[PDB]
């Protein structure tokens, strides 16, 4: 992974050049909201284990046919307790991957941990991709309610979640 | 030692394809290294090759139709290419008419 | 670091190992040292 | 980056960032505009450094510019000083990152096989480093220039 | 964006056992050919 | 509820046709505690039995 | 393509052999089932769009990959999904006229799970619609005929998977 | 990896239903045929040796293959050979008893023909030698438990190709 | 016996007897009563198979006992002879225990290294298991002898 | 390719919704940045010839590329430098108008790093022309432009590498 | 959308867009205010145009509901109006892109495939679409039922 | 790996017949050389660190490879490529001994070329380091022996381009 | 393609020099020998059906190679062979015209070895056919014509080795 220094410092290294003031006001960008990033990720470390309650209800309230069976194709979806059970440890894959993302102000960490090689298990054992793109997209809404009064914490926090469904997502256009 | 197969640890999707192929009996005819490849075309960019799997584009000689990439050879390469790309095809005389 | 829950490896075929505990018969020892040649070597090469 | 260095430490452990990584980071935050003014500061002052570096290494090492010397040469002596200036941009690149891992993935990581495969005495080039040190811990106040010195020790050691 | 793949074969996760895939899976994991013990186990699953 | 009552049954004539209890332990063990907030304990011990 | 008539001939061929008493038999074999074989040929030319039709809808139909997200949601996706059914039904009853798998091998299987894993289709739903339709065509077919037809079934299926 | 039961089972599982009269009636055939199974396996068990040196003499002992320049020449090359024909004759008992040929697609057939075409080895000879060895078994465990074994020796075949 | 043979495949599993398992112990102890009386009509016929068993094999090998061959004299047909009566002994074991595994560790492993160190056609010996084999079967019903000919087949395998 | 627009399009067409005012905002600052993009591509199409004239001349123009024996030597190859730099000045600016990357990974990025390699170009020099053009560009479209031109000279410079 | 679209045709030709597509853009992205109203007023009226063009649709062609249509049930009729309310769904991204791009790729190349593979008449979809054209343009004004009727006639005209 | 002797062994091997007198001539000419290659390979074990140190000066010191945005710019780089380099010396050299290039397909030349293209190393300045190389070797250890080295330095070049 | 006037200029133009006393050298050693090229190719123009008339019956005639099971056995696989022979012959002449073996690079070798392995030409005997090609080409031609010959029929077995 890379954060957002090692991004900007990889770039300049690139051309083997010293650090100008476009880098430097790229460095202070994350210098800024640094401080506001850990606000952010020590809430979700405090309502870990609820905001994974509600985006498991409100998705099956939504998408009843997960909790049914699977049809003579053998989907593999939250039907049973043993496939409920391990399709919950998912979501929690993407909340802390997602957290990680946020204090590093890059998805560097997303894609070469998360994304590299997703759809092919995911089509290995037949998981439904509509789905998931929907729960990463709730969590989203779920954790910008608790930052309201400022809307400089919402485009931080909509980063990783939304760079997951752009990138799980097909490209129909 | 044994097999830490799939349905005996948590597993991980970065190396997903790679190690159930390398669970195989078939393991030992891969002359190929699989990982080195994979886990670093990761970082680099598209690969020059047809959209489909590498044993689909043919050798470019006088009379040809010959496809090496098949199951005596075993080189496979697939990657995910869009359905709108163009391949970067490189002239047969000079570059500025391409 | 990766995670499971517990009950999504106890379904299945549950995939057996072997030690080599001295003091064992001399089919448990022969059963431990074949299982190493398919291990180390991908099959039983002292038997074919 | 220090950053990353303790998002991968509990990755590893499968688990969330802990109280002592999550003010580890707060230290690293509220000392950002402080670092980018002391990598500002190696960066302003190249030349001065390069050169006064080069000089007092030339007067400690007189045998890389004699004849038969490695630095032999008005070409030879100015590869020399090119690359007292690619470790000085390296040790900008430490002081931003809180650590040293751009130095060790550039110009650290098998620097050996290098130098030794160049006909380069290793230890002609740990004593020019040892040497811009001086001149740049010169530039910044008392305890600013051991906040540098800590970037600089670690080439030492790897180099050796 | 991802650049490459390495494949997705078609693997089915285990769901549960049966008194009669217990008994075979046991003997193919060590090559026995199917034990006279265990060929005893199975008929007497399937005399029920 | 009901839903879950038909699951006990149809799921355990699975594990006598088939050989052991093994399907009803892997979808069983850890259930209790995933829907027992939102579902009194007590009143399924009463049912099953 | 080679059939079964030609294989035979290729065995022999290779050797330098006359046909023995046992490459007759062979030969024997496909010709005491050479009009029940033309008989179940022309029966899946005449139902070949509603074999598609049924296969689909028990297997997949209504499934989560009609719905958004999934492959073969869109038009676009969703046209292309019966285009290779076609394929395999239609080369499925070559190779067993021909009572050879030489021609789905040559045209069909040689780098079909590689276009898959480029394109992102996922290979065990594919495998259940060509089983579905192994049955279907069974109905039809019969049980006599049906079983040859479903012998070059699963050999896209060992081939695809 | 499934038996006739777990295939059975998976069938109306996942369709949400209870075993009705025609599911029960597959499940009927594989247990009142168990003691006549595994009657055939025991016997294929004790005379696993002399059914495969009966199936090379018969098939390709005295041919261009034992002979020099052919495939399974050096002794090597002849141990490796009659160690798949135990491989072989062990996974059609492995499916005789379980009642699925579910297990020969996972750890048989699955990588079989790039192995063999990677290696070298003749596949049609292979075919030859696994023809026989239904035959040898056929008289072996009888008439009624051959007519079983056959059937999975004829599903390697097939994938074999 | 199968009763030690099914521990150790659960225990490498680390689990308690799974329910099929405990069937077979349960089946196996109810036949003790027959076991106990096959075996034990072997048992008062040695001298009729080891012998009757062991002249038809001077009879289909007429060289084992002709000058050169390796039971050529009083001793070394005796000595033929006690294996007969060796390998009876373990066959009974065998029925007993429900296993092969008696007469596996005794007398199936490392007999090709005893006997081709004692100048002992391997093919020789097998042939007079063959012939016991036979003398035994004839003295037991036809649901008998299929049980215990298992036994005598299972030990010509491992002795080629 | 894909632009801002047909992102916000795709990413609720998956999950099925209509739309939502979250990415309502998204387009509403799209729109908020349009005119900003048009200006500066309007600039960039008429100082075309310009831009890579003056970034030839500070980069590579009395170096040993240009002179016998480094690539840029011929005219035929001098030409073919001035063609590609205005390749990534006119991929570039579909970038810049899009407001997304994408179009750089298909047709431009796509197997160019082979490409090279297999030619002989200078990967270093190459990096070190499309630097030279990030500034000279920068100065026509003024900074807030220019800065997002930037992004998307340094990914074809990340992409090359 | 039309900024993919313009970038396509000068990509086509290798040259940069013109400034007749630089000013269409502009005033494209100059009306984001008047569309992102038109599109909310369909999308909060998905039952009113969905049920109400629907049943028109269903005694306009009696056929399909009646026994023997391929709409004949309750359950066939559910997904009538699945796909009615697809096409209300993608009339509204062609609103939002200015474009019939999101249009045509999805749900108009080789809708005639997917609907001759189901059994349904091509010839009653576009019916259908007509129908809620009328009930979308009721609940806008003559300037706004102009553009929103632009990208249904595209839709009716491509599919036949 | 075989050398020139088992090469000569198993051509006649296959074929079931003795050496006869066109094969002897063939293990003359092996024999003839012998001390002419054991000599040449130990004065190259020597002098290795010179050969590539004076190859890589010859051809990629001062090259834009080795500056900035160049493959084998840092110096994990410069390490990582000298360490190829210093293969390709020692399996020559194997090759010159063995008079057979068999090892330099096994455990060189297999699947080298989609390393290279995977890592992004450039193949046509790789072979311009092995030629240089060769010319280096050349004059170290003569002229009847430097054209047995060159015979497997243009192996590998032509094996990987 | 390029002759052996062509890689003089070119050797020249890649310094930026003029044509010197060296490269005026190797100018005179090609025009003195220009016309001993002129009848070489001429009379190996006339004679092509027959030199590999004699190095096929010198060869590969009465081999396993043309026996039934050998690869060239058929009438189809025999005229291919000696097609291949027609090409080799003819393009060591167009080498030798040239004085450049860039001919046979560019038109020949490119991915030769691929296609041998591919179809499972042998390589060793297709070498062993180029061998006697070289021997009864050089007796015609005579002594300093048949060595120039030889010298890119060697060019062509290497790369194919
Ligand atoms: C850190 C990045 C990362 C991810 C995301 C990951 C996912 C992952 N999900 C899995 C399974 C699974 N995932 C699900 C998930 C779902 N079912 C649904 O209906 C929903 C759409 C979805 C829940 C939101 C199910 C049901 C399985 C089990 C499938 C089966 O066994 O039938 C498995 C196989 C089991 C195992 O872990 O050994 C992996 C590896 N691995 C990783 O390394
Ligand atoms: C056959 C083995 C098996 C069972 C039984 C099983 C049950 C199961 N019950 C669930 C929920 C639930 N189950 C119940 C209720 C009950 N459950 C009971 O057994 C009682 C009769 C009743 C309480 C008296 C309720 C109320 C919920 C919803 C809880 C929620 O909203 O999360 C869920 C979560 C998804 C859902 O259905 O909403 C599963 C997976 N899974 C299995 O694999
Ligand atoms: C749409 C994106 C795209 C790119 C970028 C592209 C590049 C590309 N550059 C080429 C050649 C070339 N490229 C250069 C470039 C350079 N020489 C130098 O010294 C400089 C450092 C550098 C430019 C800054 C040269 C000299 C050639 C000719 C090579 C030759 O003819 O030997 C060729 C071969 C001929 C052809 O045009 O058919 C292609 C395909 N093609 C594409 O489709
Ligand atoms: C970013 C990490 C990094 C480093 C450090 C690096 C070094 C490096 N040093 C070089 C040469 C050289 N380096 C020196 C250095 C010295 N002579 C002395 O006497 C002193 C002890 C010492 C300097 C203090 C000399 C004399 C040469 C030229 C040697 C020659 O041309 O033979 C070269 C070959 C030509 C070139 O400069 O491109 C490289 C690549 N490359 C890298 O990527
Ligand atoms: C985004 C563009 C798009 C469209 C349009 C679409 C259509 C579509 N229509 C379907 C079925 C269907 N569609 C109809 C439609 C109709 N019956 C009538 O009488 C009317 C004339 C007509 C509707 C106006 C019927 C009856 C079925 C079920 C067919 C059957 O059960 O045999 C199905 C199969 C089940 C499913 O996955 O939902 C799809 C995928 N999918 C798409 O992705
Ligand atoms: C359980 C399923 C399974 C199979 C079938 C299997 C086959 C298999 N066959 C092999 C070799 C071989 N197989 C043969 C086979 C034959 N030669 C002939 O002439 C006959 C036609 C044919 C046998 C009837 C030969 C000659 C080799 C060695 C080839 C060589 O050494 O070059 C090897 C190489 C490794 C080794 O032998 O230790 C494997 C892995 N592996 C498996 O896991
Ligand atoms: C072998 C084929 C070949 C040619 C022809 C060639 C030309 C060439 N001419 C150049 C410059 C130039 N060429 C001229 C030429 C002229 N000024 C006038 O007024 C006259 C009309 C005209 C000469 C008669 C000037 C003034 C420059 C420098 C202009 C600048 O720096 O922008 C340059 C850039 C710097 C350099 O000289 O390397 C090249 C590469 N390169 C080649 O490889
Ligand atoms: C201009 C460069 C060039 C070459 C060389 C070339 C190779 C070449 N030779 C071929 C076949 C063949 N080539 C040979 C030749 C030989 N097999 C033997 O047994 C001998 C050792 C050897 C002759 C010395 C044979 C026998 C075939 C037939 C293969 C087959 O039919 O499968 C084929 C397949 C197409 C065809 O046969 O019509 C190609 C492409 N094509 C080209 O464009």
């Amino acid at each position: 992974m890379q954060d957002i220094i090692t991004s900007v410092i990889n770039q300049y290294d690139l051309s083997g050049r010293y650090l100008d003031i476009k880098g430097i006001n790229q460095i202070n960008n994350y210098f800024d909201t640094g401080l506001k990033r850990l606000m952010i990720a020590k809430l979700i470390n405090k309502e870990a284990t609820n905001l994974i309650k509600e985006a498991s209800e409100l998705l099956f309230i939504e998408q009843p046919e997960l909790l049914r069976p699977c049809g003579n194709a053998f989907i593999g979806n939250a039907y049973t307790t043993r496939r409920y059970a391990a399709c919950i440890r998912d979501i929690e894959y993407y909340l802390r991957y997602s957290a990680y993302s946020i204090i590093a102000g890059n998805n560097s960490i997303l894609d070469e941990r998360v994304l590299d090689g997703l759809k092919e298990t995911y089509n290995s054992l037949l998981v439904p991709i509509g789905p998931t793109i929907r729960v990463i997209q709730l969590l989203k809404e779920i954790i910008q309610k608790k930052f309201s009064t400022e809307n400089i914490e919402n485009a931080i926090i909509a980063e990783p979640f939304d760079y997951l469904a752009i990138n799980l997502s097909d490209k129909n256009l | 030692p044994y097999i830490r197969g799939f349905g005996e640890e948590p597993q991980e999707c970065r190396n997903w394809g790679t190690q159930i192929d390398l669970f195989q009996y078939s393991a030992p005819f891969r002359k190929v290294p699989q990982s080195i490849t994979l886990f670093s075309d990761y970082l680099k960019a598209l690969p020059d090759q047809h959209p489909y799997g590498r044993g689909n584009d043919p050798l470019l000689i006088q009379f040809g139709a010959i496809f090496p990439i098949g199951t005596k050879n075993l080189k496979q390469n697939p990657a995910p290419f869009g359905k709108d790309t163009r391949r970067l095809l490189i002239r047969r005389g000079p570059g500025i008419y391409n | 670091g990766l995670r499971l829950p517990q009950i999504y490896a106890k379904a299945g075929i549950s995939r057996q190992k072997f030690v080599m505990k001295p003091g064992l018969s001399t089919d448990e020892k022969q059963s431990v040292i074949s299982a190493c040649y398919r291990q180390v070597f991908e099959r039983d090469i002292s038997k074919a | 980056s220090i950053v990353t260095k303790s998002i991968v430490n509990a990755d590893a452990e499968a688990r969330y960032l802990s109280p002592g990584e999550l003010d580890r980071i707060k230290s690293f935050v509220l000392s950002g505009q402080r670092r980018l003014r002391i990598a500002q500061t190696l960066t302003e002052n190249r030349e001065r450094i390069v050169k006064q570096g080069g000089q007092q290494l030339f007067q400690r090492r007189p045998d890389v510019v004699s004849p038969g010397g490695n630095a032999y040469g008005e070409e030879m002596t100015a590869t020399c000083l090119r690359d007292l200036d690619y470790y000085l941009r390296l040790v900008t690149y430490g002081i931003i990152a809180g650590d040293v891992t751009p130095i060790e993935e550039i110009g650290l990581v098998g620097v050996k096989e290098m130098y030794s495969a160049l006909g380069t005495p290793i230890s002609g080039v740990a004593e020019g480093i040892r040497c811009m040190k001086d001149v740049a811990c010169s530039l910044l106040s008392g305890e600013d220039a051991a906040e540098v010195g800590f970037y600089f020790d670690y080439t030492l050691a790897a180099m050796q | 964006v991802t650049k490459a793949s390495g494949g997705s074969p078609v693997v089915k996760p285990q769901l549960y056992k049966t008194a009669s895939m217990l008994t075979i899976a046991q003997a193919e994991q060590q090559d026995r050919f199917l034990e006279l013990g265990e060929l005893n186990q199975l008929v007497s699953f399937l005399n029920t | 509820s009901l839903r879950d009552l038909d699951w006990f049954l149809r799921y355990l004539t699975y594990a006598i046709v088939a050989g052991d209890p093994n399907i009803l332990f892997v979808n069983i063990r850890g259930l209790r505690e995933i829907i027992e907030n939102a579902c009194s304990s007590a009143a399924t011990i009463v049912a099953l039995k | 393509m080679q059939d079964a008539i030609t294989s035979v001939i290729n065995a022999a061929d290779v050797q330098g052999k006359y046909l023995d008493a046992n490459s007759v038999e062979k030969l024997r074999g496909y010709f005491q089932t050479g009009e029940l074989r033309v008989r179940a040929a022309a029966t899946i030319a005449a139902n070949a769009a509603t074999i598609i039709k049924e296969a689909v809808a028990k297997s997949l139909l209504y499934s989560d990959i009609t719905r958004p997200g999934g492959n073969m949601y869109t038009t676009r996706r969703y046209a292309a999904c019966i285009r290779d059914l076609d394929y395999y039904l239609r080369y499925a009853t070559y190779g067993m006229l021909a009572g050879d798998p030489s021609i789905l091998d040559e045209r069909v299987l040689n780098g079909l799970k590689e276009t898959y894993n480029s394109l992102g289709v996922p290979i065990g739903a594919t495998i259940q619609a060509i089983q579905a339709m192994k049955e279907v065509t069974g109905s039809l077919v019969g049980s006599d005929a049906g079983k040859e037809m479903g012998l070059y079934f699963d050999y896209i299926c060992s081939g695809l998977s």
